[PDB]
């Protein structure tokens, strides 16, 4: 429909609820949100939770078993139907492949919607901020409550909230690749330039930004009402796994077709055999690790959040973990970003920090017109003010709007030399230009109130060494002394024991336009450049110290730990970067540059081979002549590089650089112009509370307390989950022996048959449904930062030592242990093991009833088949109890479980569940006509302890010549 | 594919990625580790064999009635022949015969081994006790002649040759078991027979209602005159003690069989050691179905 | 006699320590 862009300001006076300034209302703010609603947007329906439900019920792998329950309830039929004694032993099989289902969907659903239930939490955690300007002045609010008729200002970066109506903009530009898809800023203004609100000056929209400039706008639209909100996913870790369940599920296919045609040869009745065929294939393939992914990525997550460490989508957790560059800024991450003031110089004197509060202390106020005008350039060149509801404290305690750098050395010249509102009382005001990291200037021009110099002056503040050379005739004792080569020496020395100690140092200087040719009636521009910005009158330095946050050296010491390569790019000198990288430990104790080591041999620098330095400073400016070859040699042979006077252009070429030499990159950003290094690095990092919106809208994280400590902590976070899934990996696949080797031996040695398909139904159910989940809460071990980073195409989740490990060591002892209790139980019933060869084909010979064992007693068939079913179910408990040991030596991969303890509680719970399910499936009451499960006497349960102990006590041997010897055969051999 | 570079190189000498000094000691592992494996098995299978007795088993309940199973080992408890036809009831004949090899009275004469217990039912021999102080222990002989007109001392076909057949009747043997028949209230057990206080009574009647009607004449044959078995065998000592141990036998004969329809008959033994069960429909009892073809 | 034992002794301590680990396995994974 038409937007009001057609129609001026009287039409906007006559539109809306009479507003144009000073705020809307606060009280009209609730009449608004009553009467429509929040600033909110829906376009996704929902899918049900029925839906959701019956896919897991009734999905991959749990229809096998819906189908073997309908062809048991089938036969039933058919049997109840055509016969007399309907022997209703087919139909609690059916209930059985029944309950199986119902309690493994139950299972999954579960996982599957507490995962879903953080997932969609991690919204309203950095919620938008949009700033209006209601009745009371400027507040900032929760983005979803602007209302129609409320008038917002947004500045470069900011993200617009609704749709507006430009009223006064200061040179925004916009990127309107939201709806047009070109991503070239365009011009936004009050003036009109086309009949409709789409390609015209006025009128913005919602979901776009402004890059630079400053505006004021009206809100038209809010809501599902505008023209953006009317008309409008496999993690590479998720894709390995179920790629290798694609290669278990074709081996147990075929092991359960060769089984299934082997069972009909020795005569199964069919349905017997088809059931054993779903039993197997069933068993065989380990589908409930596909949830436990999605248990360990999302739960991570939850860790990180917790550490001040906020991603935005789940694939960002399992490349975080992999990082080897971490590529960061200074001023804000590395450092506290609360400049206070000290070590003045000005009249070739390096002054005291002036930090006591008692007036004219040690040294400082030597009142020579000096002093005075310098704070005059240090009070005129700021546009930081105190904020309001401030005169209740004096200096140390009060908030001020704008930069920290700015408000240091305001924070300086209130304590001395009267106020900074007495300075705006005294100067006028014509021009300013705003500093911009691509000029390092701040000039001003003023009117001076008096007659005693007439000429009208300007003032101006940057980086020294870009000042000085404009500013160049140094005023010493209020005179105008020109330059000499030991002035620059002074200079270069004062400025070498300043930043020595890990200051910030800033430049100062002004020039007197004098009125022999303007008089003082004339009026000023500047971006007509008709004023002089060269030969000023250059007044002397401030420095502020900026002190370290108090997490980062140990951070530090964990990234060179871990391997991990880190590189400082600031924007500062080449002297306060080196100071501040030597005090937080990136240029460690012990490694050197050039220039060190060519001043220590007091030798020329064009002389030294530079092999024998591996630290870096790089200038900003030799970055810019620096070819795409002659970059990567110094990426290459230094291991401590810093960045120094580095444009935030000029950190996209570092990040393919690295990028180019094999790495995964984490970059740290917070501006407009850093969003190409954002998303170009693999992990991006934004921060959280001195940062853009266009910056967190680029990034894969946000860092929510701007910290550099808590990124290692996040590279941490991402290391655990690789280890938490190569156990849980390790576990579930340790089973597949022992369900596997009693029908070979049965049909090799021709011994009854030790297991059964009920029992092998339940020996999965249990000890692969709750121990495997319980993995992935594992904590970390002693030494996770002490490792190489992986290579994410070179190490795999599964190896050869982990299938060798799984299948061939620890599933032939867990085999053997139920093998030996099988033995037990029929050797004290009346049979001895040498007796049980060749006995199969007349123990399962339904009308031969009096089978001679070794005492010579005769048996009748239900009578021997009692003990065979006894002999499933102790099966069952054996295997059971030297699962056990198995999840107990699975929780650790070097460690030992007795210094790594016992905290996890999921792992008791499902250890306590394992033998309460064993024991209830044993010895309730009913048991025996519907499993055929039969009870155990009680010291059969001890049968497979010593199978335990010897799973333990190899496994805890084998874990301690890993850590003796390292590098050895074994750790080649046998660590997966 | 991917030939020549994951089977062999000859540049590293390196069969399946791995060099031919490196195939060696992973194959040395796996040899010692199933050894040692193989070891800990048989070394815990032998260390359980001796808490096991040679004399008496450790759980007898189990086995503890015994079951009562009839010796033309048949195939769905059914007899079907034609009397004139000598090949229908070839079969049955045969396993008669080589189930009555041991029990003839010519592998009886060993006078040390076997012992001439009395020709009327009388009380168990109790034998001494299961700890080997007296070697041997010897075995009562039975003699066929008890067995009459199903013995092999006369129709060597056992009458199946003219049409009335006749099976042989058994009880399990159990170690150590001594069977308790019913005492003398005159109301106890069913319905009427004669009673004996050394004989473990047993009877064989029609299972349903039609099949009371059609099965005709029952003749048993035993030791003594009231059909049953004997208890001056019992509780027997198991094959380590007593070899050719001979448990007493039953014959039952049919003599007017209903011809060219299936008769069903159920075979009990009585007494209060005996019983019964539902699932297992050989436990203390037994049932055969007969079908004389013409 | 050797032919008998009570399996009911056996089923009811079975019973009490399933009854037993289940609500023990209850009590340490609620403790959160
Ligand atoms: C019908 C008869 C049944 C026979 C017994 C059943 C046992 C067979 C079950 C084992 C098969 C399971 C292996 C699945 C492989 C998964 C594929 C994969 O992704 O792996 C990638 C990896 C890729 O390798 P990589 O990335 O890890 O590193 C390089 C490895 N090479 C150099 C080999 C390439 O491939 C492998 O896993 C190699 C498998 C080697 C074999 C592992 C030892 C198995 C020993 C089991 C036998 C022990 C006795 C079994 C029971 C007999 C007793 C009666
Ligand atoms: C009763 C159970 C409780 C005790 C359980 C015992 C668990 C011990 C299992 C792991 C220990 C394996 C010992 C390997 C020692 C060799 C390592 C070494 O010294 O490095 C240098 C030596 C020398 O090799 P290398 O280190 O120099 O490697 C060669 C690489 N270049 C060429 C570059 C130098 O390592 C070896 O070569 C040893 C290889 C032989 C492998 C072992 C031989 C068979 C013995 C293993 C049987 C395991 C018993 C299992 C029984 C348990 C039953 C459940
Ligand atoms: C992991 C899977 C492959 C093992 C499961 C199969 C069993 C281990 C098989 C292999 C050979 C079988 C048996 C073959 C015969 C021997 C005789 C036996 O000898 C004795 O202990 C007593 C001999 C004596 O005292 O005279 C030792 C173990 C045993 C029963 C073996 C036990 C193990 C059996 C049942
Ligand atoms: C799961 C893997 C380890 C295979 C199983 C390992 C066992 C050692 C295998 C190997 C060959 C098997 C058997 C094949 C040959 C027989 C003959 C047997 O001799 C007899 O007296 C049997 C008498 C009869 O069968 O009537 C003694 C050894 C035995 C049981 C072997 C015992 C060991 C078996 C079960
Ligand atoms: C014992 C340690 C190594 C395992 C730690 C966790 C397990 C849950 C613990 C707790 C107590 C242990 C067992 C102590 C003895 C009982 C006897 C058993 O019941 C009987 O004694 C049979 C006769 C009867 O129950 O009356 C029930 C399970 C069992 C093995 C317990 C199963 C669980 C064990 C292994
Ligand atoms: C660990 C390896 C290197 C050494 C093996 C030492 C094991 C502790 C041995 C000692 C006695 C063995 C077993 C001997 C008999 C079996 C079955 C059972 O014993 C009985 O059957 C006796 C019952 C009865 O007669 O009343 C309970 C104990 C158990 C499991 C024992 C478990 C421990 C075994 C394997
Ligand atoms: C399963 C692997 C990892 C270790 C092997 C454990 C046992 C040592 C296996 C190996 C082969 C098995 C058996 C296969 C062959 C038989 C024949 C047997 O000789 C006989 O008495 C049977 C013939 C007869 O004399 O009547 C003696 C050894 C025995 C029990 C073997 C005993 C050891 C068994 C149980
Ligand atoms: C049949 C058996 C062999 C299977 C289970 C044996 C387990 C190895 C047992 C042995 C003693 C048990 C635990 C007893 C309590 C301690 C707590 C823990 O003690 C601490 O000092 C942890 C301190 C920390 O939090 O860092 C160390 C491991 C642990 C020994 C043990 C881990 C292994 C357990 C479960
Ligand atoms: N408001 C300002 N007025 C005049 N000069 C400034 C101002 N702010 C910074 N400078 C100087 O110009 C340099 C370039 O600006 P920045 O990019 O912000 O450098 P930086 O803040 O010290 O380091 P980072 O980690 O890139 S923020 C600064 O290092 C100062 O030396
Ligand atoms: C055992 O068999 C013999 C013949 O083999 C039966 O003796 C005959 O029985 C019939 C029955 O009426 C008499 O008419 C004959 O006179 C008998 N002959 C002889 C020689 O005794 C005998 O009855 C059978 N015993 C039974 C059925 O208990
Ligand atoms: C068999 O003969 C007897 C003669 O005592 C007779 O009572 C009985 O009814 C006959 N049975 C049949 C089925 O003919
Ligand atoms: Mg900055
Ligand atoms: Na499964
Ligand atoms: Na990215
Ligand atoms: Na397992
Ligand atoms: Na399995």
């Amino acid at each position: 429909s038409m937007d009001d862009h057609k129609l001026s300001l009287d039409e906007l006076h006559r539109k809306y609820g009479t507003d144009l300034s000073r705020g809307l209302t606060s009280a009209r703010a609730a009449e608004i949100l009553a009467r429509d609603g929040p600033n909110a947007l829906t376009p996704p329906p929902t899918t049900p939770e029925w839906i959701k439900f019956c896919r897991q019920l009734f999905g991959g792998f749990s229809m096998l078993l819906w189908i073997g329950a309908i062809l048991c309830f089938l036969a039933y039929s058919i049997q109840a139907a055509t016969e007399e004694e309907p022997q209703n032993d087919n139909l609690y099989l059916g209930v059985v492949l029944s309950a199986v289902v119902i309690i493994t969907g139950c299972f999954s659903y579960y996982q599957e919607a507490k995962s879903s239930k953080i997932m969609e939490s991690f919204k309203n955690m950095v919620p938008q901020q949009a700033l209006v300007i209601r009745n009371g002045e400027k507040m900032s609010i929760n983005a979803e409550e602007v209302v129609v008729g409320d008038l917002v200002e947004v500045k470069g970066g900011d993200r617009i909230p609704a749709d507006l109506r430009i009223i006064s903009a200061n040179g925004c530009k916009v990127d309107n690749s939201s709806l047009t898809g070109e991503s070239e800023p365009q011009t936004r203004s009050p003036d009109f330039t086309n009949e409709n609100p789409l390609e015209t000056r006025n009128i913005a929209f919602f979901s776009t930004n402004c890059v630079e400039g400053t505006a004021r706008g009206i809100v038209v639209y809010t809501g599902d009402r505008t023209v953006m909100g009317r008309i409008a996913g496999q993690t590479p870790i998720a894709a390995e796994i179920e790629h290798f369940i694609h290669i278990i599920t074709g081996v147990a296919v075929f092991l359960g077709v060769s089984f299934f045609i082997l069972s009909l040869i020795l005569e199964y009745t069919w349905l017997e055999a088809v059931i054993f065929l779903i039993g197997i294939i069933v068993a065989n393939v380990p589908e409930g690790l596909l949830a436990t992914v999605t248990v360990c990525l999302t739960l991570t997550a939850k860790r990180m959040a917790r550490k001040n460490c906020l991603v935005k989508n789940l694939e960002a957790v399992e490349t975080l973990g992999s990082t080897s560059t971490i590529c960061s800024d200074k001023t804000g991450t590395l450092t506290q970003n609360r400049m206070t003031v000290a070590h003045m110089w000005f009249d070739n004197q390096i002054h005291e920090a002036d930090t006591t509060e008692n007036q004219s202390g040690v040294s400082f106020d030597k009142t020579s017109a000096t002093w005075l005008a310098l704070s005059r350039i240090a009070g005129l060149c700021n546009r930081a003010v105190f904020q309001a509801n401030q005169e209740n404290l004096p200096i140390l305690k009060r908030a001020v709007a704008g930069d920290a750098s700015e408000s240091a050395l305001l924070k300086c010249i209130e304590l001395c030399c009267g106020s900074v509102k007495e300075m705006r009382e005294r100067y006028a005001k014509i021009v300013e230009i705003p500093f911009n990291s691509t000029n390092k200037y701040q000039l001003s021009i003023h009117k001076n109130p008096n007659t005693s110099e007439p000429q009208h002056l300007l003032v101006m503040k940057g980086a020294p060494e870009r000042i000085l050379d404009r500013c160049s005739s140094i005023l010493l004792h209020g005179k105008e002394q020109p330059l000499d080569e030991e002035l620059k020496d002074a200079f270069q020395n004062a400025y070498l024991e300043l930043g020595g100690l890990g200051e910030r140092v800033l430049g100062f200087c002004h020039l007197f336009l004098p009125d022999e040719q303007f008089p003082e009636g004339f009026q000023f521009d500047t971006d007509d450049v008709n004023f002089p910005i060269d030969n000023l009158c250059f007044v002397g330095l401030i420095s502020m110290i900026d002190p370290p946050r108090a997490a980062v050296p140990d951070a530090v010491g964990k990234c060179r730990s871990a391997g991990i390569k880190v590189i400082m790019v600031t924007g500062d000198h080449p002297i306060t970067a080196k100071a501040i990288a030597k005090g937080v430990g990136i240029i460690s104790e012990g490694n050197e540059t050039v220039e060190d080591i060519a001043a220590r041999l007091n030798i020329p620098v064009s002389q030294v081979n530079p092999r024998d330095a591996k630290a870096c400073v790089v200038h900003g400016s030799d970055l810019k002549d620096m070819t795409s070859e002659q970059l990567d040699d110094i990426l290459k042979y230094h291991t401590e590089i810093v960045f120094a006077r580095t444009s935030p252009q000029q950190k996209l070429i570092i990040v393919e650089g690295c990028q180019r030499q094999g790495a995964i990159v984490a970059v740290t950003g917070d501006g407009v112009n850093d969003s190409p290094a954002l998303k170009k690095a693999d992990i991006g990092v934004a921060m959280g509370i001195a940062g853009s919106d266009v910056s967190k809208q680029a990034a894969d994280m946000i860092l929510l307390d701007d910290n550099f400590a808590s990124i290692v902590t996040g590279v941490e976070e991402g290391r655990l989950i690789f280890d938490n899934l190569k156990k849980s990996i390790a576990y579930t696949l340790t089973s597949n022996i022992p369900e596997i080797t009693p029908f070979l031996i049965f049909i090799i040695a021709n011994i009854p048959l030790p297991l059964g398909t009920v029992t092998i139904l339940c020996i999965d159910l249990g000890t692969d449904m709750v121990p495997a989940i319980s993995l992935a809460y594992e904590q970390a071990e002693s030494d996770i930062m002490k490792r190489q980073p992986r290579n994410p195409k070179t190490d795999k989740l599964v190896n050869e030592r982990l299938i060798s490990m799984a299948y061939g060591q620890i599933g032939m002892i867990q085999a053997l242990g139920g093998f030996f209790t099988y033995f037990v139980i029929l050797a004290e019933n009346g049979f001895l093991p040498i007796h049980l060869l060749g006995l199969r084909v007349d123990w399962d010979d339904r009308w031969i009833n009096d089978v001679e064992d070794s005492y010579g007693q005769q048996w009748t068939y239900e009578q021997r088949k009692i003990v065979e079913f006894t002999c499933h179910t102790a099966f069952f408990v054996s295997i059971v109890v030297v699962q056990w040991a198995d999840l107990v030596i699975c929780k650790t991969r070097r460690n030992s479980v007795f210094q790594q303890g016992m905290k996890n509680k999921i792992l008791i719970f499902g250890l306590f569940e394992e033998t309460a399910l064993a024991a209830f499936l044993s010895y309730c009451p009913g048991m025996g006509v519907a499993l055929r499960m039969y009870p155990l006497k009680p010291t059969w349960w001890f049968c497979a302890f010593p199978y335990s102990l010897l799973i333990f006590v190899y496994d805890e041997v084998r874990k301690l010549i890993i850590r003796r010897r390292p590098g050895g055969w074994v750790e080649k051999e046998t660590y997966y | 594919g991917s030939w020549k570079k994951f089977i062999w190189n000859s540049e590293k000498k390196e069969f399946l990625g791995r060099t031919g000094g490196s195939w060696f000691k992973i194959l040395l592992f796996y040899v010692i580790f199933y050894g040692c494996l193989a070891g800990i098995f048989i070394g815990t299978i032998q260390v359980m064999l001796l808490t096991i007795s040679e004399f008496k088993p450790t759980y007898q309940d189990r086995v503890a009635p015994p079951g009562l199973t009839q010796i033309p080992q048949i195939q769905k408890t059914e007899i079907s022949f034609r009397p004139n036809d000598p090949k229908s009831y070839e079969a049955y004949v045969l396993n008669i015969v080589r189930f009555l090899e041991k029990y003839k009275d010519s592998a009886q004469r060993d006078d040390m081994i076997f012992e001439d217990c009395g020709d009327v039912p009388s009380e168990p021999k109790e034998r001494g006790d299961f700890n080997h102080e007296r070697g041997e222990r010897k075995v009562c002989r039975f003699k066929l002649e008890w067995l009459g007109n199903c013995s092999g001392l006369n129709d060597e076909t056992y009458g199946y040759k003219e049409g009335k057949p006749c099976i042989i009747i058994k009880l399990n043997r159990v170690l150590g078991f001594k069977p308790k028949p019913p005492k003398n209230e005159s109301l106890e057990t069913y319905p009427v027979m004669k009673y004996n206080p050394n004989v473990l009574p047993v009877q064989c009647t029609g299972k349903r209602d039609e099949d009371k009607d059609k099965v005709g004449n029952v003749e048993y044959f035993g030791l003594g005159n009231s059909p049953g078995f004997p208890l001056q065998y019992y509780p027997y000592y198991g094959k380590l003690l007593q070899p050719k141990y001979l448990q007493p036998l039953l014959a039952v004969q049919f003599t007017n069989l209903t011809m060219d329809t299936e008769i069903r008959i159920e075979c009990k033994a009585y007494g209060e050691n005996i019983g019964y069960s539902e699932k297992d429909r050989f436990q203390g009892r037994f049932d055969v179905k007969i079908e004389v073809k013409s | 006699d050797p032919f008998y034992y009570d399996y009911e002794t056996v089923r009811n301590g079975g019973l009490i320590f399933a009854g037993l680990a289940f609500i023990v396995g209850l009590l340490i994974l609620l403790s959160r």
